[PDB]
Formats: C-alpha cells, structure tokens, sequence
C-alpha cells in the first residue's frame, strides 16, 4: 500500500516536495497522509482479531497439558479416540503437538444374556458385568474384555424376590 | 421497492406498465487438479441461469472475455451457479473440491463433478436376547 | 492486455504469462505463480453487456 | 425422569459483495478512480470467503462425527420406550422426525433473481436432507447398537442393559431399574410428549437462533441504506452530479462519494468478522457436548443436563442444534 497514490500526483515523497514547495505540496501530502493512516489503521485491528482466535487455541492447549499428560482423562474424545491412557508433548514451530495412546477393542463374538437369575425364589443381580450363555454354562464377565467368571455369592447380591423382573433364567449359584 | 431503488416505471407512449431486473452479473471461480495432474479447468459462474449465460458466451457479451475458450456442451446447473467444463456423474464419494450444495468435484477418470457420500451404509441386528463383547483389542 | 512477466537474478526477462489468454493463465496472474495446488479460487466478477 | 431442551447455534448465514457494483454503479470513470485506491476491493472479498468456508466447518465439526450411516431400526419400542417422534417416518415424505418439523415451523426468517446492490447469499454446503440424515443416524445408533459408539463399535445392547449401566454410573444399582420399568417407561414418554405440546403451542424458545437471524439482517440492511446518501457531495445519485458538473469539478464530489462508500464497507466487514468468532466459540462448545453427552455418560456438574446425566439426543434445527 506504499507504492499506491490516493488520489495525489505521486505515491513517492521527495517527489511532491522536489516540485512543490508551499501550501500546493501540503494539499498533496494531506491525501497520502490520510490514506497511509487508513491502511495501517486496519492492519492493527485484524492482528487484534487474530490474536484473540490464537490466545483460545493455547487456553485449550494449556487444558490438554494438564489434563491428558499430566493425569488420565474420563471424558469422551477429549484427549484421543479410544479409552484415552497416556499421552506425550512434543515441541514444535509456534505449536506443539500430542501424541494419545489409547486402547481400542477389535474382535467382538455373539452371546445370550439375561437381567436376573433365579435360584431359591429370589433374584441375583450382577455387581459389575453382564451374564453371558457361552453355550455350555452361565458365567458372569465384564462388559469391556471376555472372560467368563465362575457365578458365585461374591459377584452378584440378592435383591427382591423372583416376581417382577422380565426375563429371569433359573440357574444354580 | 423497500430498498428505495427503481423497480418499475410506466412507458411514456401511453402503453401498460413494465419491471426492471439488473441484468446478470456475478462471481467466477476456477476448479484446478493441482498443475501436478493437468493443465484443464472448470468454471463456475455463481448464481446464474446456465440458459441465460450460454448464450451470452455465444454472443461475445460478456466482460470477462477469454480469447481461447469454448463449452462443449457440458453445461451444468447446480444450484450454487452454473458450471462448465465438468460433467455430471451419479456415482458418489468424498467430496474431493466442494461446490454448493451437496455437489463436490473431483479429477479421478476428466473433471467430474457428484453428489456428496457422507459415510458408510451400514446395518445393526438388534435383538431384546443378545449381547456383543470384544474377545481382543489394540 | 495485461502480462505477468518474470525477472531472473541476472535480471533480464525470462518468462511470461497472458493474463487474458486462458481462464487457467487469469488464475495464475492473481495469486502470482507458475504452479498451483489444487482447489476452487475465486477470481474477477463478470457482467453481461 | 425429567427432560430439558438446550438450543445451540452453530452456524449463520454466508455473504458475499461485490466491491464494484456497491461503490459504483454501470460507471466507467468511477472504476477507474477506485483503482487509485490500490487493493481494497480484494482484502474485502478474500476476508468474506475466508468466513464463507468457516461456516461450513463448523457444522461439520458438530454433525459428522459417526463415520457409519446406521439404518433406521422400523421397531421404535425398545423394552417400554417409545422412541417415535424422534426418528422419521417411513411413510410421510420427509426426511426429518415430528419433532424436527415443530423446530423447523418456529424459527420463521425476517428461481434466481438479483438485486441492483451488488450483494447475494450463498448457499451452504450441507443441504437440510444431509443434517437430518445424520441425527437420524446418531439416535438410531444410540437406541440399538449399544452404548459402545465412537470409541470402538456398535455392540448390540437390548437397550434395557443401557438404562441399567446407566444407572449404575450415577450411584445406584441395577435392581432399582428392573424392579421399576413400567413406572421409569412411562415417566420418558410422558416427559417427550410435553416437550411436544410446549414446541407446538409456544411463542419464543428458539430466541439464540432467531438472534442470530435479526442481527444479520440488520446489518444488511444498514449497508444497504447508506446507499441513498450523500457525503457532502451534490446528491448521492451519479449520472445526475457527473453530468452537469464540467469534468473536473465532478472528480472531487466522486472522490467524496467513493471515500464514504467504501467506509460503509470497512465498517461492514470488521463486524462480520467480530461476530463469526462468537459463533466459532459456540460451534466449538455444541460439538464438546455432541461428544461428551450424546456419545458418552458425562459426570461433570450442570454440564449436559441439570439432575444426573442420564443420555442425551440431538436433534436438528435451523443454523444450530437441540440437545
Ligand atoms: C452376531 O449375530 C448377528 C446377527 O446375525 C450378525 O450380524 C453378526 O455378524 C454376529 N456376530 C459375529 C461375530 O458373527
Ligand atoms: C425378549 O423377547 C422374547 C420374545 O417374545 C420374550 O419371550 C422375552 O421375554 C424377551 N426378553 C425380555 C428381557 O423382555
Ligand atoms: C489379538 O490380535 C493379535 C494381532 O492381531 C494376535 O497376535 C493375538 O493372538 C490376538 N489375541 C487373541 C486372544 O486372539
Ligand atoms: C545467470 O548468470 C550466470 C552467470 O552470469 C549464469 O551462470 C546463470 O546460468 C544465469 N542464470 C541463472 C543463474 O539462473
Ligand atoms: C408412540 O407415540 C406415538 C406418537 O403419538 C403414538 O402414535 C404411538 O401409538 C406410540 N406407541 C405406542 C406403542 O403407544
Ligand atoms: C432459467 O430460465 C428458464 C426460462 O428462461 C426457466 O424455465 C428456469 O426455471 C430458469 N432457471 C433458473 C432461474 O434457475
């Protein structure tokens, strides 16, 4: 925007004041000072716009440090894609940049559960997992890996009687 | 009209009364493969009608007059404008260069231009008696 | 017509672009290249006469 | 079992000018004079696409996050829960739900014709089809296909197991559920249809998405207005000043006209600029909550709803979202 006229006979000083000398030279001057204050007038507020989009991309990144690297984060996708574990900070140029270990489950299998189990007229209701038919037996496993546990009075609690619960499977405990 | 511009006028030579539309004028932009891949182009000319700017192209009446350019009959209407140099297709994929609404193009095999595909169509077998649980993981 | 013309370090003109030729060499004249990644720009407005 | 409605915008409206035909109309002379001026005209264009292409990220970034398309499940009554009036209908012609439609009716506005000021409205990239298809997917993934969604894959839960893993992560156990179904059944369908009849029978609950609406128009509106006035000059109307007024002492009423009018548009455009980064800072947030409530069990305090989070659903709406 320096070599642009704004309407005066040249965009160059020392080439009004070499052919002017006087008030001719201040009438010319006015209009290249108007327009110079102008450009620079906007340039300032853009960067003021900008910085402000910049300053919430380092608040978040100041988050992400103290939350993912420094503990082990429960909320969902904040950190990385699958149940989040660990995650590591590495320099770069007027950034930085995180790499998150997470754990993802791959095989899946098709099983038969229940809500309840009936034994001596009373409900048992699992603690933490689901009941799964396998095929041969009834076992109790948590929802997030396979492997079936042996029922037992120490995985599940007797709660209600063997009345209102929609789908109970007689079994021995 | 409510913006205070002329929206009519009544003829002088005693007849009935007329509208005033402004003429056609808009924006232009230009779908490139990259200069990696090719040297041919599309053109988009925005909120347009196709039949009203292919004939201006035919009578040399518009300001943006390049010297070496034709269209061979690919004339595409969209939404967004009127495109040409890009035929259509009914094949969908990712969306490549977007264009207006729901219309994507891409160089695969000519410019072509399509119909977003926004994912994988897929189907879930839900039954009130069976549980799925991973076996293995990463 | 307007040219984009290219000035070597030796300082004598090398290559040039016709900015009025092909809608390919008006893009190349806005955004001041000689190759171009891929993409949509937008580029002058147009009337119909 | 209570349900509560929160209305996000995520987006608004994409504008272009056309830096020629405002300041100037069909005027040779006046185009020339604005070419002293240097690069201003193209710093106006380059900073409204630049907001142009924003808008459709930020939807982007809120909608698209499930990567499979899941097919409406035709059964909508898992266990005792009615789930229609939430997902479509086969047999009507749209695409969207009922609830959809009341959302789309409320939020009112203020083939192809132009305007003499040089300004126009592009359309956005997801049409209306596209948004409601994928709500349409994320629900029916929520209801079938089991809690385990995002990180991993559907794993086919009975949707009675979900309430009770759900409740057991807010502190109670499983038997309180089973015991209790009919009551917890009835209480969640009673509790949408309220939500029904206040979406029809209302007056102003949708007021972010409709501020989002009135302020750009009033903008517009503005911009257009400064048309019809001078700065000083003779008369604001060129053709009429640059006619009878030689051809020398018409250059200095344009320049008097040019400088205001391009003014006008400075003003204009900072603005724009000022408000997009309000609506990229809640685009930002309905995208948190389209992850962390819709997707997951949240336990942070007053964040998804406003007892304890039980599950979330999202619905579509003009320039925004309804959870
Ligand atoms: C489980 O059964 C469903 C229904 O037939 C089927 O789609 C799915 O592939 C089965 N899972 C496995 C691991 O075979
Ligand atoms: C699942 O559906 C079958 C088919 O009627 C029914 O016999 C069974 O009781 C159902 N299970 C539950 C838990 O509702
Ligand atoms: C899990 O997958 C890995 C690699 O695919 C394989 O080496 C391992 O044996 C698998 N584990 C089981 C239990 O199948
Ligand atoms: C510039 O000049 C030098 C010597 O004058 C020559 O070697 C070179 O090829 C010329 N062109 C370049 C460096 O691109
Ligand atoms: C579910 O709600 C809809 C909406 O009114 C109703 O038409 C339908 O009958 C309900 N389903 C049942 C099983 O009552
Ligand atoms: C284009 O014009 C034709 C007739 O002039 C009309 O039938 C058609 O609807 C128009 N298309 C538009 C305006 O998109």
């Amino acid at each position: 925007q320096l070599s642009s006229n704004f309407g005066a006979i040249s965009s160059v000083l020392n080439d009004i004041l070499s052919r002017l000398d006087k008030v001719e030279a201040e009438v010319q001057i006015d209009r290249l000072i108007t327009g110079r204050l102008q450009s620079l007038q906007t340039y300032v507020t853009q960067q003021l716009i900008r910085a402000a989009e910049i300053r919430a991309s380092a608040n978040l990144a100041a988050t992400k440090m103290s939350e993912c690297v420094l503990g082990q984060s429960k909320r969902v996708d904040f950190c990385g894609k699958g149940y989040h574990l660990m995650s590591f900070p590495q320099a770069a140029p007027h950034g930085v940049v995180f790499l998150h270990v997470t754990y993802v489950p791959s095989q899946e299998r098709n099983f038969t559960t229940a809500p309840a189990i009936c034994h001596e007229g009373k409900a048992y209701f699992p603690r933490e997992g689901v009941f799964v038919f396998n095929g041969t037996s009834w076992f109790i496993t948590q929802r997030n890996f396979f492997s079936p546990q042996i029922i037992t009075t120490d995985n599940t609690f007797v709660s209600g009687n063997c009345d209102v619960v929609i789908g109970i499977i007689n079994n021995t405990v | 009209d409510v913006s205070d511009f002329t929206d009519s006028v009544r003829d002088p030579k005693t007849s009935e009364i007329l509208d005033i539309s402004p003429c056609s004028f808009g924006g232009v932009s230009v779908i490139t493969p990259g200069t990696n891949a090719s040297s041919e182009v599309a053109v988009l000319y925005q909120d347009v009608n196709c039949t009203d700017v292919s004939t201006a192209i035919h009578a040399d009446q518009l300001t943006p007059a390049w010297r070496i350019y034709s269209t061979g009959n690919n004339v595409f209407q969209t939404q967004a404008g009127c495109l040409i140099g890009a035929e259509h297709v009914d094949t969908s994929y990712e969306c490549d260069i977007p264009i207006g609404a729901g219309i994507c193009a891409s160089y695969h095999t000519s410019i072509v231009a399509y119909t977003m595909s926004l994912g994988a169509d897929s189907s879930i077998a839900y039954s009130n008696n069976t549980i799925a649980i991973p076996t293995n993981f990463s | 017509t307007t040219f984009m013309l290219k000035y070597d370090e030796n300082g004598t003109i090398t290559d040039a672009v016709d900015c009025s030729q092909n809608p390919l060499a008006e893009l190349k004249c806005s955004v001041k290249s000689f190759e171009i990644d891929k993409g949509i720009y937008q580029t002058s407005n147009f009337r119909v006469v | 079992i209570s349900i509560t409605t929160e209305v996000m915008p995520v987006s608004m409206a994409k504008t272009s000018v056309d830096c020629n035909m405002y300041i100037c109309g069909d005027s040779t002379e006046c185009a020339n004079l604005l070419l002293q001026y240097g690069s201003f005209c193209t710093q106006l264009n380059r900073a409204l696409s630049g907001i142009a292409a924003e808008q459709d990220r930020n939807t982007r970034e809120v909608f698209a996050q499930v990567k499979q398309m899941y097919k409406t499940p035709t059964l909508k009554y898992f266990g005792g829960f009615n789930f229609s009036q939430i997902l479509p209908d086969p047999l009507k012609p749209t695409k969207r739900s009922f609830i959809e439609d009341l959302l789309f009716n409320k939020v009112t506005l203020a083939i192809c014709a132009q305007k003499f000021n040089g300004l126009t409205v592009l359309p956005p990239l997801l049409t209306d089809d596209m948004i409601a298809a994928y709500t349409a997917a994320l629900v029916s993934g929520t209801a079938t296909a089991g809690w385990t969604f995002g990180a991993g894959a559907a794993l086919q839960i009975p949707f009675a197991m979900q309430m009770a893993y759900r409740f057991n992560g807010i502190g109670v156990t499983q038997n309180v559920l089973y015991e209790n179904q009919k009551q917890i059944a009835n209480q969640f369908n009673k509790a949408i249809s309220q939500i029904q009849e206040s979406l029809t029978t209302t007056s102003t609950a949708l007021g972010k998405l409709q501020d989002v609406v009135n302020q750009n128009a009033q903008a517009l509106n503005t911009l257009v207005k400064q048309l019809s006035s001078n700065f000083g000059a003779i008369s604001s109307v060129l053709n009429d000043i640059l006619s009878r007024l030689d051809k020398v002492e018409a250059e200095v009423q344009i320049d008097r006209l040019i400088t205001g009018r391009l003014q006008s548009l400075q003003t204009y455009v900072t603005q724009q600029l000022i408000r997009a980064a309000e609506i990229r800072a809640s685009a930002n947030l309905a995208a948190t909550k389209m992850s962390e409530c819709v997707l997951g069990q949240s336990k942070r305090v007053d964040f998804c709803g406003k007892g304890y989070h039980l599950m979330s659903f999202p619905q579509a709406a003009p320039h925004g979202v309804v959870f």
